């Protein structure tokens, strides 16, 4: 229950490796960073995230 | 201090900001940029702002809520 | 010492030891310890102080602060007051007053709070067209006192400082080696 | 022995010295090379030879005085240029 | 030499312009007291709401 | 269990939103009628049969 | 009036975990003791497991909790459990109601245990972003009203400094060491290379902007990038570089011979 | 596998230091011991976080010693369940230099974890920086010393920029900053050529035993040195020092240029401001 | 009864090694431990022990605990025909009963003898002395050739003994089995603990 919604996104692309211009799928585009164990290498422009 | 100031604003930057692009600037520290949320405002624009480096419509980092140009 | 308390107080034994008469190099040490403190308070303090030291000349005090009464910091700004309001106390100058006015409108009200205290401190007696400015400084506080936005920071000074100017049913006044020293009239201080 | 700057020889010196005939001499040197003992080139024109490095072995306790008198030497310049270049910089220290 | 004499001169020429170039100096005092009161007002209101 | 089950159930504001994906990998993204796409990690009350686009 | 020191390594193991976790709201457990009614000192810090969840009473975890501190009891640190640290990366530093709920569950444990909160991502390089206080922008969470604020100092030592400041500094082999040369001078000639194109750009901007002001200035130079700081800026690295590396030389060949 | 530099993170030095003072241990006749967690995957060692290890050294001259085995499998597990990303590496003593069951128990910590590394914290500071000294253990088997360094982690700049503040160094630029690395450099060779000379000195007095293997590299020291005010190198550094100069000679130059120019606009402040002024005064 | 902490010693040596009982000395050995350890932690629970090896290689076999972890820890094996590490084991159990865990927690040190016992006399009541010093209480097991006796080890428990079980009580173990019977006499359990 206190669990909790989850924004998505594709990635429009990695700024820097934790820096992320990110288009939110429900809107307008953000500056982000990323997690940790996520695969900064993975982390690519229109991934889905 | 003169160190200090500059560098303990960089919180301003921050990390999870709303990209922006750059319309145009009203003069000195000040212009319109757009919102990818649709928004269009006259907006301030931190003296860091390598300036220079501001040509007629830059995709921009802004502040959400101080809602300026970083 | 590492502690601001011991350095703190060094300052006001300073004071203490050469309080009254000007130690330039006490002064300058006392500068330069505020100059070189980290701690704002102590900074503040060795400020504050100085017009202990300073006492005897109030003359500069005021083109003294006057670099202090323009800095970055409201603990400067702060400790600002003080010394120049405590030199006047007992004395004149509406022109050290009125480098006062602009720090009355520092932002921080525990800083104008100072200043009004500062303020007042000097103006006992000195009022009333012999001192116009009396009025607003008065009702300043009454106007914060008034003021809902402003602090019990703010109206703190500001009633305690229209108090001040109305101790002894303001018909008394403030004196410390006016010749000679009192230390119980420092103590209060 | 032949050092420290100092290390070049004619090939009659390395033939008298070796007792060798001088045609080999510059076998014996080029040998030597191939071996990892020395380092260093060949000049014939001139018949030099210049060694830029040789192999260190050992030695005994008074070989050593050398190396212990030869540090302080190279520790002398240290304090002398360290303690030298701070006065005209002293304007800069962190 | 010729060199090492010229910059001095440079440096020199920079540091006299710097010296008396750093020579109407005053009317200083950015931020404010009528405004501050203005933002304060604002900061109540958004509070309230 | 009834308690803050109410308190969250009970809430009956209730923004509809049409499933898209049903990724089992227990997962599952949905388009509110806001037309906000959210990833809940937790489809939450709602068994996976009830689940489909 | 009332007030908390915390330490260095406490400070320090708080911003890692936090920003570590980004951006989960991780959590932990704060060793200190009470010395009067106007103090709190933390000396201590340890790190409470993550969860499905966020930040709750329940993450509180008894046996990872107790299990950790025999463990410490073995190493003679003992000390009370006076407060547990938290993290709202991007949010500021205020609790939430869930926040304030567990607080209590802290508040019924001993009556002066506070709550810390640590915001990892904005906390800038500069001021460390920290915030400890306890119940009854942030205004918006009622500050004053269901909690209120607390003040933060830092017990120090001599030494931790001196250890501190070795981190910006160099190597041994450091000092001695000459840059490539022919590498440095493709700098000078392509640093002077690109400088000279800037020259006359610099003769552009004084024989134009000659007849201006400041206000017509803002849309000349927000514009485009006036040679003015190129220049400046552009010499400053021949400057030093070149001294740097003129200065390495003389040095290397007197001093080793 | 086989790793180069280390790297270490100021956490691991706080920590331990608590340790110390923590555990009032003298910094006489006594050390501290904890272990090391980090990445050493790669050929570089990332050391991030340290804990604390009880142990006890035997008597005076310790022939043997205890550590707790059952201290480390208990904590460990207890930090994977924090961070599962920090392994197990290597363990730390603050005491000065190495010691005697040091090589003796690193075999022991093979057991916990892969390489194995131990570094030695410096916690009484009295010396200049690099407190940390980063060891492994090869074939024989010796402690081979390693490089090391102090990474500020993103984290970690926050938190030692925010207190080291009060002590930081305030001229940034980049001419005093090396100038200055320079000079401690010098500081430091000069402290080098000290400890070989005296330990020669006991060779040939403190009952030197040999080590034909250090005397050999002495001498390829020597071997190595530049000699030779050379009519070649005469020249080299001649033409090079001449490079530098065209490059100074414009630098310097044209920087003074800049501030005339700038000179010049404050003339033209000063001119416009007296004509309004002294315009103003009329009425 | 027992608050304190305990060290089991165990020799698998040249006695250890060879069954003095079923089925092997160093397997008597084990489940002797776990009876004795059964009633240390039904002396009390918290009693703790220690368990290590001497010989060429003494070190400790677990550590600490208060449970099974030990008896965990001891299932397996040792150096079988190992040899004597007495003095540092002891003087190991010794310094492992300085880090005893939560003290007010006595020492204590439970000592199988498999080995032909190499030591002086004087190291061993530098011990014995150590001990009483240190204050730990000292029991041992001991079946040797001829057994190990008339020698340090009578003069130890004595040497270290001020008050018994403050300090130390022998047990030389006889020839044949009934260990738990055994020494259910020799105050290595029971009487005073």
């Amino acid at each position: 229950l206190q669990s909790v919604g989850q924004i998505v996104g594709e990635v429009l692309k990695q700024l820097t490796e934790e820096k992320f211009i990110v288009k939110a799928t429900n809107g307008p585009r953000y500056v982000v960073g990323c997690r940790r164990q996520l695969d900064k290498s993975k982390l690519k422009p229109g991934t889905r995230v | 201090e003169f160190l200090h100031a500059q560098e303990e604003v960089k919180r301003i930057q921050s990390i999870p900001l709303v990209i922006g692009q750059f319309l145009e600037a009203v003069d000195q520290n000040t212009a319109i940029v757009g919102s990818t949320t649709g928004s269009n405002y006259y907006v301030r624009i931190l003296s860091t702002i390598d300036r220079e480096l501001l040509k007629p419509n830059a995709s921009v980092a802004l502040h959400k809520h101080s809602n300026a140009l970083v | 010492d590492k502690d601001p308390i011991l350095r703190r107080s060094g300052m006001y034994t300073v004071a203490m030891a050469y309080c009254g008469s000007g130690n330039n190099k006490a002064i300058r040490r006392l500068l330069h310890v505020a100059v070189s403190d980290v701690n704002d308070d102590v900074r503040r303090a060795a400020v504050e102080s100085l017009g202990f030291i300073l006492f005897r000349t109030p003359e500069q005090c005021p083109s003294v602060v006057s670099l202090l009464s323009e800095s970055y910091n409201p603990h400067v700004r702060y400790g600002a007051a003080m010394a120049l309001g405590i030199c006047c106390a007992g004395t004149g100058n509406k022109e050290a007053i009125n480098l006062l006015e602009p720090m009355t409108n520092d932002p921080v009200n525990y800083v104008r709070q100072g200043a009004l205290i500062a303020s007042a401190l000097i103006m006992i007696q000195q009022t009333e067209i012999t001192c116009p400015k009396v009025n607003q400084f008065r009702q300043l506080y009454s106007k914060v006192i008034n003021d809902k936005h402003d602090d019990v920071m703010a109206k703190f000074g500001a009633i305690l400082a229209q108090g001040i100017l109305d101790a002894g049913g303001h018909n008394v006044t403030i004196s410390l080696q006016s010749g000679h020293t009192h230390m119980p009239s420092v103590v209060g201080v | 022995t032949r050092p420290a700057n100092h290390r070049q020889l004619t090939f009659e010196e390395i033939a008298k010295s070796a007792k060798i005939t001088v045609n080999e001499v510059e076998l014996l040197v080029m040998k030597a090379l191939s071996v990892g003992l020395v380092k260093g080139s060949i000049d014939e024109v001139d018949k030099r030879v210049h060694m830029t490095w040789v192999q260190p072995r050992v030695l005994d306790l008074q070989q050593i005085k050398g190396m212990k008198d030869r540090l302080e030497f190279w520790c002398t310049d240290v304090k002398s240029m360290e303690m030298l270049v701070e006065h005209q910089a002293h304007d800069i220290l962190t | 030499l010729a060199f090492h004499q010229r910059i001095s001169f440079c440096l020199d020429i920079h540091n006299m312009s710097v010296k008396a170039m750093r020579f109407s100096y005053n009317k200083d005092l950015e931020s404010a007291e009528e405004r501050r009161e203005r933002e304060q007002q604002d900061l109540e209101f958004a509070k309230e709401m | 269990e009834n308690s803050e089950k109410i308190k969250v159930n009970k809430t009956l504001p209730y923004l509809v939103s049409n499933v898209i994906e049903l990724l089992d990998v227990k997962c599952a993204v949905i388009k509110t009628s806001t037309r906000q796409t959210y990833f809940l990690p937790v489809i939450g009350l709602v068994d996976a049969e009830k689940l489909k686009p | 009036a009332e007030q908390v020191y915390i330490s260095s390594l406490a400070l320090l193991k708080m911003l890692k975990h936090g920003r570590a976790g980004v951006p989960m709201e991780v959590m932990g457990l704060m060793l200190g003791e009470f010395v009067d009614d106007y103090t709190v000192r933390v000396i201590d810090v340890f790190a409470m497991p993550q969860s499905g969840t966020g930040v709750s009473v329940e993450a509180v975890d008894p046996v990872f909790q107790a299990k950790m501190l025999d463990m410490l009891k073995q190493t003679g640190r003992p000390e009370m459990v006076v407060g547990w640290y938290h993290s709202h990366p991007g949010f500021g530093c205020w609790l939430s109601g869930v926040d304030i709920n567990t607080q209590q569950s802290f508040e019924a444990l001993s009556e002066r245990a506070v709550a810390v909160v640590v915001d990892p991502i904005q906390s800038v390089k500069g001021k460390v972003v920290i915030d400890a206080f306890r119940l009854i922008q942030a205004l918006i969470h009622g500050l004053n009203r269901h909690y209120y604020s607390i003040t933060i100092n830092y017990r120090k030592n001599e030494l931790e400094q001196k250890m501190l400041l070795n981190l910006h500094k160099k190597s041994w082999m450091e000092g001695l060491t000459l840059q490539d040369y022919s590498e440095h001078c493709k700098h000078n000639e392509s640093v002077v290379k690109e400088m000279l194109e800037l020259a006359k750009n610099y003769n552009k901007a004084v024989e134009e902007e000659d007849k201006m002001t400041p206000e017509q200035l803002a849309i000349k130079n927000v514009g485009k990038q006036d040679p003015k700081r190129h220049l400046e800026e552009h010499v400053d690295v021949l400057m030093t570089s070149n001294i740097v590396q003129c200065l390495a030389a003389m040095l290397d060949t007197v001093v080793f011979k | 596998l086989a790793v180069q530099k280390v790297v270490v993170h100021p956490l691991v030095l706080l920590s331990v230091v608590d340790h110390f003072n923590r555990i009032g241990k003298v910094g006489n006749q006594k050390r501290v011991v904890g272990v090391l967690l980090g990445s050493w995957q790669k050929k570089v060692l990332d050391v991030s976080n340290s804990f604390a290890v009880p142990f006890d050294e035997d008597d005076k001259d310790d022939s043997v010693w205890f550590l707790d085995h059952d201290y480390l499998e208990n904590m460990y597990g207890m930090f994977k369940k924090v961070n599962a990303r920090e392994r197990i590496v290597g363990w730390y003593h603050t005491g000065p230099k190495l010691h005697k069951n040091d090589i003796a128990i690193n075999e022991l910590m093979k057991r916990y974890c892969p390489n194995s590394v131990l570094v030695i914290i410096d916690v009484k500071p009295k010396d200049l920086g690099l407190p940390t000294e980063a060891y492994i253990s090869v074939e024989s088997k010796t402690f081979e010393h390693v490089t090391s360094e102090i990474g500020a982690e993103e984290a970690e700049e926050v938190g030692v920029e925010h207190l080291l503040r009060d002590i930081k160094d305030t001229t940034v630029g980049t001419l005093s900053q090396r100038i200055t690395n320079q000079v401690h450099g010098l500081k430091g060779l000069n402290s080098k050529l000290l400890d070989i000379r005296s330990y020669l000195e006991k060779v040939a007095t403190g009952k030197l035993p040999i080590n034909h293997q250090i005397i050999y590299q002495l001498q390829d020291v020597f071997n190595l040195l530049p000699d030779v005010s050379l009519q070649e190198f005469v020249k080299a550094f001649y033409l090079k020092t001449n490079d530098q100069m065209v490059v100074v000679y414009l630098a310097s130059l044209i920087r003074s240029v800049v501030a005339l120019h700038n000179l010049i606009n404050n003339k033209i402040a000063n001119r416009d401001a007296e004509k309004k002024e002294g315009q103003e005064k009329e009425e | 009864m027992v608050l304190e902490s305990t060290m089991v010693c165990v020799d698998n040596s040249e006695y250890m090694r060879n069954g003095d009982f079923l089925p092997t000395r160093l397997q008597a050995q084990q489940d002797a431990v776990n009876i004795v350890c059964h009633s240390k932690t039904r002396s009390n629970p918290e009693n703790n022990v220690g368990l290590i090896t001497l010989a060429n290689d003494c070190e400790v076999l677990t550590t600490l605990t208060p449970d099974t972890g030990r008896i965990l820890s001891k299932l397996h094996t040792v150096q079988p025909k190992g040899k004597i590490t007495f003095c540092t084991g002891i003087r190991v159990a010794h310094l492992a009963l300085k880090h005893r865990q939560g003290k007010n927690h006595k020492m204590r040190i439970i000592a199988f003898v498999g080995s032909p016992v190499e030591d002086n006399e004087k190291d061993l009541v530098k011990l014995a002395k150590r001990l009483k010093k240190e204050k730990v209480n000292v029991d041992i097991i001991n079946f040797g050739e001829e057994e190990v006796n008339t020698e340090k080890l009578t003069a130890f428990v004595n040497t270290l003994n001020g008050k018994d079980g403050t300090g130390s009580h022998l047990v030389t173990v006889p020839p044949g089995p009934s260990l738990a019977d055994a020494l259910i006499s020799s105050p290595i359990l029971a009487g005073e603990g």
